[PDB]
């Protein structure tokens, strides 16, 4: 809208075409991570640490 | 017993049916009321000089060969002269009424009833016709009630000097000196009544037809057209057994049983108007191709809550087949991309075409608990706004309107010009040079030293918070 | 003045059927095709059940097209869709219609138990359907030819009739019949015809199903409503996104079931418009036309068909009717009940440094529920520049917040709940009290009120928003501003356990301990001479106390005297405010001194002091008790050493019963019932062994010889006091434990010889495990019993609320001691507490006025009457209360958390039921809860005693006709009553006996309907009141009389009329109605008659059925027939009741409200 177009204009910060949707951790829960498992589709490039 | 399925199956159970011979009575009656409303057809000048003034449209690139016929009984090329023949025919028989003209009337039909036409066209004539008739009747309704219910004169004798004329002032003026006691009455309605004569005449005159020989076309044309669907209608009414048979088949391809064999009658009566018995086609394995036909060019259709075109339908339905010799072959079944060899198309479209292809589930589906817990209860407002957003939008312009007023009066206008703000659009820097009178470079300079302006704090310190 | 056009705000509500050009108004577009959504842009097609044109963007203030995407274009019709760019919403409102070819008929007045349309016509339904399925053809208008109006015929018949006359004759098959019968009806020249023929013939039989009809039919003409209406040309179309099509993860889509319906009923629809245009056959069209007519009925109402099933599941696709309805009629109201922001929960701890008006509340979960608080603060003063850095720092949660929720928090209530809320105690209101922790702790003195034991019970926490609700919730819902029971006025928030065991322990005494027998100045150097070791907590003192007594006019004397007590007493002495004696702490201070202490308290100093004294009373309950080191070891629980011998002996008398039985001296089942006492009886010989000697068998010395006190045995403290445990429970633990019963119920002849503290073998604990599951599984239903009475209870009640002030009428019920059978089951003070009297009151002299006509009769007052003889006391009650639509607050009592009268206003139906239904819980399953019920249910016994009918003399006419009838003669008047009883019944009634009105004429239990009927409407009411007061009394429940008559009155609520002048002479109508009407006839009109009435008794559950307002009855009764009923008869809902102003979701008409809806009630009917 007219008032955020000129917020990132006074603050030159280029507004993306993605949005974030990363997994965090969920409010007050804390604790170690003993393990991580990388699932993917057949076809598709595993990235790196995958 | 309501369940309509029982109330269905008692109803038809009434009619029996037909015989081997059987079939060809009704059939030939079909025959034969038709013929009689093309004959009927044939008869009508307007309907001639008509199809006349729509091939001079189709010559004239005013249409288009597919909309005029669909081919005679026996190209361009032939198109063309065929309707010369019947031009030629018709101005022969028009200039004969001098009686005699009965023997050639009688020619200018034969050759008009070769044309087999466009069925649309063919009904506006069937159209035409029934609305001049009801021109005619229009007319012939107010002469009577001008004179029998408002004058009070008897149609006992209103009708003895009628037949035969209905036009000329035989009955009007002529029947007013019989001296009867409902005679002298007839003087104060003239007026009314023989000016409204005009367009009755005139009928006779566009349709070149007195009001006598009006009637007894489309009068017989309607016998015809009447005795063709009653035939119809007793042919479809036999063969009811039949899309019961077929529709029995498709049971559970997502239609209703009802939704089936109703789809599918309408496929029987299809079959009876393009029938023909002079093929020696049983009329039972000959209807078969249509009421299947019908059934599932309709489960394709309507069957779905998201509706699908028809070739996917049957992209889908050979993936359901490949998957079952492969299913005990590979001895699991095959892998998303095995079936996809297995079919023509690109292969990775399988994907995309299982997408669609699910059927939607019910918002209503129970879920765990069983406690009225449903699956709809549980699917958030994604289109909503939160509250702690919609708080600072309100803020925001409380925000940007103070850091505006901070500035010059000339750079909040030109800022607020640049931008939507508190405005209907934003305006090219070019537009607000031209506002100003002093343009272009040098509005551009001062938009960015307002930016500049802000950037720095005292002023940054309150925008900035708004950035996460 | 100009009247209005758009948005006020309403008042009423309006019901009635639809015209066709009705739904078109509504509708925006015609959905004509069962299209949904593109299959791949998955925009909504045009025009179908989801459409732009018809309904609304599926985007927020962008067209369809994307013509015009601007947030200024508004009132703009994009000429590519047209879709005029308005906010989403509105494709939650728009509605829609579809053009039915041919007409259908609406199940719901079709299918409605008393089929609508067949008695509008007067026309049975098996017919209707036979016509509506084109199975036979109805005629209408029939003119002057063979055949009635209504008249069936079949196909051939048909023809036949028409052969003969051709016109002039109509007949027609199908929904369009039926159609034009509605509209050919014309119901004012039938309604004439009605009249006459009532008057004409005389006959019970005819002119009782003759009359129902006439006004019913009358009823629809004044409605306003057209009867072809009831046939559906136009369908409406609910809005799209009341049955969205909403995507998924995975990509999968998901919708209601309408969607399905109303697919089904378009394509349908959509087919017989085509087969009109093709002339199909009569069968097929006939056909098309039925699947269409049962399309529409499956989707209204699915189920009263074939119940059509969803596609490819096999669970029936939900319709409209469902949606509305279900367990039990709204699912909106019914429980639960709506999620409710700003709340929370965890399990619940105990917290007894709190004060009595606070609870513990973690600092996480106040920090979420003040969020927009906190933020409004925050940026208050300026510690956050804007609300989004201000969410930032709660986000960051920085340290300086804190601070600043102590200040949104301090003067803020919040409201605690418990899991299963009965009383109006089960929600209170505290003040919050930052706690480091997961944990919501609870003031121990409120455990009682809620029920909420610590076993991990949950409660849940709710912030009162809106100023009004912070002011509602600190002045009435606060925990200090209910102390005391409005069920029954004696206070809640008594001390409950540990306390009591400190307090008990504290005040007790001993014969020789450190101290004895020296003096003190005051009780300060009394606890100087405990805290030090010098002197004991019980030992006999005396000390040198100061009391006060305020006996002078609102004055306090001082007195001063040397009190033989203890030390404890003495110490404790400190904590009592001024005005009591020092009399109240004097004694052994068990549990039920200590709660009668903190009601003196309260009804002498007022709240104020009684709640810092409850705190004060709790602190030293611990603290004393923690000094006090209670424990229980194995070694606490004494045997008797006299139990095995007592065994025996009754061992010995089994052996002698036995050895009658093989000799056959005694019968078989007499054996089992002799056996079975002398083992009951070695029982009780056992528990009071036991009691004894654990009571006092401490035998202690002081200076002199022995001596002997009541035991300090750990134990035994906690029952004594009333701590916990009692002689019963005790018993198990010591003596033998009873004699369990198998499940059959028959009590096995072998009792439990063992106990807790020895071991139970196999046979004893297996026989043990019945009476434990039948007890869990009794007391799980129980529970559920518990909850449908108080249900059945606040329904019927409810809207009843303190309306006027008084009434003034003089009448009321006669007051005395119940007196059952033996002595006082209850005195007449408990009885007569808080109520206001009918008349003056006389000494047993007279000319003596002791209480002036109504004056509330608070604990002087009851005093005074007993320091006087007084036996004897009329009270006025709210079954008498001459106030209409309600009950005037001096016909009612006092009684509240507060002991002041009851205040205007207050809604009483719904804190008497509560009060009753609560206690439910401890009744047993003659006796019991059920028996309750069948109270309140009004319910006639199985086989009744009969009443004289009318006073005079009586005999016997006729002989055995398997009932031999009986006739009353009255003197003076009419004789002519003979009543037919089978008198195979033994009869009570002296055969030849003048009888009162209402004696028993023979015996067995009797219908309360005769009370109230011969003996008249106090005689019931008191009936009702002592029997099912008998059950609760029996197991210990103190339910103040008052609740359980508001009941009453709502049962008795109606009644029938005996004369006439204006009103239905047998119509069954409110009292309240008529009473306020025949004023309306004593001054006013015509005296016309009359009318004289008859009061009738109706149950809890029957008269609750009976309400003015629709959409309350829609709530609890059955939803579809309560629609029908109503929508028929265009019934104007004024709202004005309770339940109807939840679900719109406005001010309850009572409480704080009630001074709005008055304001407002009265702001209607003027100018
Ligand atoms: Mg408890
Ligand atoms: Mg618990
Ligand atoms: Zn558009
Ligand atoms: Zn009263």
């Amino acid at each position: 809208t007219p008032e955020e177009k000129l917020l990132r204009a006074i603050f030159g910060e280029k507004a993306s075409d993605v949005k974030d949707s990363s997994l965090r951790v969920p409010n007050g829960v804390s604790g170690t991570v003993i393990d991580v498992q990388v699932f993917t589709r057949d076809g598709v490039e595993k990235d790196k640490r995958a | 017993t309501t369940d309509p399925v029982r109330m269905y199956m008692r109803e038809m159970g009434t009619v029996e049916l037909l015989t081997r011979e059987g079939e060809i009575d009704i059939a030939k009656r079909i025959e034969d009321g038709i013929n009689q409303v093309q004959c009927s057809v044939a008869e009508y000048p307007e309907a001639i000089t008509y199809l006349l003034e729509q091939y001079d449209r189709v010559e004239a690139e005013e249409a288009r060969l597919s909309d005029l016929i669909t081919g005679f009984v026996d190209d361009p090329e032939l198109a063309r002269e065929k309707f010369a023949e019947l031009r030629a025919q018709y101005v022969v028989t028009r200039d004969t009424i001098k009686a005699t003209a009965q023997e050639e009337i009688l020619k200018l039909s034969e050759v008009f009833k070769q044309f087999r036409l466009v069925p649309k066209q063919f009904d506006y004539l069937v159209n035409s016709m029934r609305v001049m008739m009801d021109r005619v009747r229009t007319q012939e309704r107010l002469i009577m009630k001008l004179c029998v219910e408002q004058c009070k004169m008897p149609k006992k004798n209103f009708i003895t000097l009628f037949t035969g004329n209905e036009t000329s002032d035989t009955w009007f003026n002529a029947a007013i000196a019989m001296n009867k006691p409902w005679s002298e009455k007839l003087h104060d309605v003239s007026e009314e009544v023989h000016r409204a004569l005009q367009k009755l005449q005139q009928i006779e005159e566009e349709t070149g037809l007195t009001i006598e020989q009006v009637k007894d076309i489309n009068r017989r044309m309607s016998i015809g057209e009447a005795k063709a669907r009653r035939a119809k209608k007793e042919m479809v009414e036999a063969n009811l057994r039949l899309v019961i048979s077929i529709a029995k088949k498709y049971t559970n391809r997502g239609l209703q049983f009802l939704d089936l064999i109703q789809e599918g009658n309408i496929g029987l009566m299809k079959a009876v108007d393009k029938f023909e018995y002079r093929r020696g086609y049983k009329f039972s394995t000959y209807a078969t191709w249509w009421i299947r036909q019908a059934i599932t060019r309709s489960i394709a259709d309507q069957a779905r809550t998201i509706r699908i075109p028809v070739h996917m339908i049957e992209t889908i339905n050979k993936l359901n087949r490949i998957s079952r010799q492969m299913l005990q072959e590979m001895g699991r079944e095959p892998t998303p991309e095995e079936l996809a060899e297995r079919m023509l198309m690109p292969e990775d479209k399988i994907r995309k075409v299982l997408k669609i292809a699910k059927e939607p589930i019910s918002m209503e589906t129970p879920i765990g608990d069983d406690e009225d817990s449903h699956l709809g209860d549980f699917i958030e407002d994604t289109t909503l706004e939160l509250p702690l957003d919609s708080a600072t939008t309100e803020s925001l312009r409380a925000a940007t309107h103070d850091v505006l007023a901070g500035l010059t009066a000339r750079e909040a206008k030109v800022l607020r010009m640049r931008f939507g703000i508190d405005m209907n659009t934003d305006y090219t820097l070019e537009e607000v040079g031209k506002q100003f009178d002093v343009t272009r470079e040098r509005i551009r300079q001062i938009e960015a030293k307002a930016l500049r302006k802000l950037r720095h704090p005292s002023r940054s310190e309150v925008l900035r918070s708004f950035l996460d | 003045l100009k009247a209005q056009t758009k948005t006020e705000e309403f008042d009423a509500i309006k019901i009635a059927l639809a015209s066709p050009d009705m739904i078109r108004s509504w509708s925006f577009g015609e959905v004509k095709k069962p299209e949904t959504i593109n299959y791949r842009t998955f925009k909504p097609e045009r025009d179908g059940l989801f459409c732009a044109r018809i309904f609304g963007p599926v985007k927020d203030y962008e067209c369809l097209c994307g013509k015009y995407k601007r947030l200024k274009h508004r009132g703009v019709i994009c000429e590519k869709c047209g879709v005029e760019v308005t906010q989403t919403k509105v494709r939650r409102e728009r509605m829609g219609h579809i053009e039915l070819a041919s007409p259908t008929a609406h199940i719901w007045f079709l299918k409605s138990l008393p089929s609508r349309i067949g008695l509008l016509l007067d026309m049975p339904l098996r017919d209707i359907e036979r016509v509506l399925y084109f199975e036979s053809y109805v005629v209408i208008e029939g003119g002057m030819t063979n055949l009635e109006r209504q008249q069936i015929l079949t196909e051939e018949q048909y023809l036949d009739a028409l052969e003969e006359f051709g016109d002039e004759f109509d007949a027609k098959m199908g929904a369009e019949a039926i159609q034009a019968l509605l509209k050919s009806m014309d119901l004012e020249q039938e309604c004439e015809q009605l009249r006459e023929e009532l008057n004409e013939t005389n006959s019970e039989t005819k002119r009782k199903k003759l009359t129902k009809r006439i006004k019913l039919l009358e009823a629809f003409v004044q409605s306003g409503n057209k009867p072809e209406w009831m046939i559906l040309t136009v369908l409406p179309v609910l809005p799209p996104d009341l049955r969205p099509l909403v995507p998924l993860d995975g990509g999968r889509f998901a919708t209601s079931d309408l969607n399905d319906l109303y697919r089904r009923v378009i394509n349908r629809n959509n087919r017989l418009k085509r087969l009109l245009d093709l002339a199909a056959p009569d069968i097929i069209v006939r056909n098309e036309k039925r699947m269409l007519q049962e399309a529409v009925d499956a989707l209204l109402d699915n189920g009263r068909r074939g119940r059509a099933i969803t596609g490819s599941n096999k669970r029936p696709l939900k319709s409209l009717a469902d949606m509305i309805k279900g367990k039990q009629g709204r699912f909106r109201q019914n429980l639960l009940g709506k999620r409710v922001d700003y709340s929370g929960r965890s399990v619940i701890t105990v917290g007894p440094y709190l004060r009595l008006h606070q609870c513990g509340l973690p600092k996480k979960m106040a920090l979420e529920l003040f969020k927009p608080f906190i933020y409004g603060k925050l940026e208050l003063r300026g510690l956050a520049t804007t609300i989004k850095a201000a969410k930032k720092m709660v986000e960051r949660e920085e340290a300086v917040v804190w601070d600043i929720l102590d200040e949104v928090i301090r003067e803020h209530p919040v409201l605690l709940n418990r899991a299963p809320t009965l009383h109006r105690l089960g929600i209170q209101a505290f003040e919050p009290v930052l706690i480091e922790g997961k944990a919501i702790q609870l003031h121990p003195l409120v455990c009682a009120a809620y029920n909420a034991d610590f076993d991990g019970d949950q409660m849940a926490v709710h912030v009162p928003l809106t100023l009004e609700a912070q002011l509602e919730a600190r002045a009435l819902m606060m925990s200090t501003n209910n102390i005391l029971s409005p069920a029954n006025g004696e206070p809640i928030i008594v001390p409950s356990q540990d306390v009591v065991l400190g307090l008990y322990y504290m005040t007790r005494d001993c014969v020789n301990a450190k101290g004895e027998g020296m003096v003190l100045t005051g009780p300060k150097e009394a606890e100087r001479l405990y805290r030090s070791g010098l002197a004991s907590l019980h030992a006999r003192v005396k000390v040198r106390i100061t009391e006060y007594e305020k006996d002078a006019n609102g004055e306090l004397v001082a007195k001063t005297s040397l009190k033989d007590t203890t030390v404890g007493r003495a110490i404790l002495w400190m904590i009592v405010p001024k005005g009591l004696p020092y009399s109240i702490v004097n004694q052994a201070l068990g549990k039920k001194a200590i709660s009668k202490m903190l009601n003196t308290c309260y009804r002498i100093l007022g709240l104020k002091p009684t709640v810092i004294f409850a705190d004060q009373i709790m602190y030293t309950g611990f603290a004393y008790a923690a000094r006090s080191g209670a424990s229980v070891g194995i070694d606490d629980m004494v045997i008797p050493e006299k139990k095995h011998e007592i065994i025996s002996e009754a061992e010995a008398e089994v052996a002698e019963i036995q050895e009658q039985f093989q000799s056959g001296l005694v019968t078989a089942g007499e054996r089992y019932n002799k056996v079975i006492d002398i083992w009951a009886a070695a029982n009780d010989r056992v528990s009071k062994a036991m009691m004894d000697n654990l009571q006092t068998e401490t035998v202690i010395n002081r200076d002199g010889q022995e001596e002997k006190q009541v035991s300090f045995n750990s134990i035994y403290m906690m029952a004594d006091s009333g701590a916990r445990g009692s002689a019963a429970q005790i018993r198990q633990l010591a003596g033998m434990r009873g004699l369990m019963a198998k499940p059959d119920g028959s009590i096995i002849e072998t009792p439990i010889t063992a106990n807790f503290r020895e071991g139970l073998n196999v046979l004893q604990y297996f026989i043990s495990t019945h009476g434990a599951r039948k007890g869990l599984a009794d007391t799980a239903l129980k529970t559920a019993n518990s909850g449908y009475l108080t249900r059945r209870l606040v329904d019927v009640a409810q809207d009843l609320v303190v309306t006027e002030d008084d009434c003034g009428t003089h009448e009321g019920i006669m007051m005395t001691p119940v007196i059952e059978g033996g002595d006082v089951k209850e005195p007449l003070r408990d009885r007569v507490l808080g109520r206001v009297t009918a008349e003056d009151v006389l000494k047993p002299g007279t000319a003596d006025i002791l209480v002036p006509r109504n004056t509330l009769l608070h604990e002087q007052w009851c005093d005074l009457l007993e320091e006087n003889s007084v036996d004897a006391v009329k009270v006025r009650s709210v079954v008498s209360c001459d106030t209409d639509f309600g009950v005037c607050a001096h016909c009612y009592g006092r009684d509240l958390a507060r002991g002041h009268i009851i205040n205007k206003g207050e809604a009483i139906g719904v804190i008497a039921a509560q009060s009753i239904g609560e206690p439910g819980t401890q009744l047993t399953m003659t006796g019991g809860l059920p028996r309750v019920a069948d109270l309140f249910e009004a319910r006639r016994p199985k086989e009744p005693a009969i009443l004289a009918e009318i006073s005079g003399i009586v005999s016997f006419g006729k002989e055995t006709k398997g009932k031999r009838r009986l006739v009353i003669t009255p003197v003076d008047g009419s004789d002519p009553y003979e009543e037919m009883i089978p008198k195979w019944r033994q009869l009570n009634v002296f055969e030849g006996e003048r009888v009162e009105r209402g004696d028993v004429i023979s015996d067995g239990p009797e219908a309360p309907h005769d009370i109230l009927r011969l003996r008249g409407v106090h005689a019931v009411t008191r009936y009702i009141v002592n029997e099912v007061q008998d059950v609760y009394r029996l197991q210990g429940v103190k339910i103040n009389d008052k609740h359980i008559e508001v009941i009453v009155r709502q049962m008795l609520r109606k009644a029938t009329i005996v004369n006439a002048g204006s009103s239905d002479f047998l119509e069954g109508e409110q009292v309240e109605y008529s009473r306020v009407k025949i004023a309306n006839r004593e001054l006013e009109a015509n005296g016309k008659v009359g009318a004289t009435y008859s009061r009738d008794l109706l149950g809890i559950t029957k008269a609750s059925l009976a309400t003015e307002s629709f959409i309350s009855a829609a709530s609890f009764q059955e939803t579809t027939r309560v629609l029908t009923e109503a929508a028929v008869a265009g019934k104007r809902d004024e709202l004005r009741g309770l339940k109807e102003n939840v679900i719109v979701g406005r001010l309850i008409p009572a409480g704080t409200g009630y001074a709005y809806h008055q304001d407002r009630m009265r702001r209607r009917a003027a100018g």
